[PDB]
């Protein structure tokens, strides 16, 4: 997480300010790997 | 007769003209033989390596253990 303070935020408000700062909420960043199995070989075919 | 032309129509050779070419002996059912098997081949292929095989189309139960695909 990013947190800025724009100091006496509320104080600069009723000053009238536009008030806003760079911000950046922190979150999460996830890579799953899950593995596989892949017929290599395969050719005995029967019929029943 | 030959193996360019036999004095059969049921058979034909597939006879390699180079050393990367496989060969092929292959004979296809008919006449005296059953209507349900008309018109089948049986191959016998043979790798450029010397290694001879047998396959054919006919029906599993049908299939000798020794031409089984």
């Amino acid at each position: 997480r990013r947190p800025v303070s724009n100091g006496n935020f509320q104080q600069r408000v009723k000053a009238g300010d536009i008030v806003v700062a760079p911000y950046t909420s922190d979150g999460k960043i996830t890579v799953k790997l899950v593995a596989g199995q892949k017929d290599i070989s395969s050719t005995p075919d029967y019929d029943y | 007769s030959t193996a360019a032309v036999t004095g059969q129509t049921g058979l034909t050779i597939t006879y390699p003209a180079s050393a990367t070419e496989s060969a092929a002996i292959q004979g296809t059912f008919g006449n005296s033989a059953a209507i349900k098997i008309k018109n089948q081949t049986l191959t016998w292929t043979r790798t450029p390596e010397g290694a001879w095989s047998c396959a054919t189309t006919v029906e599993a139960k049908f299939k000798p253990a020794g031409c089984a695909s």
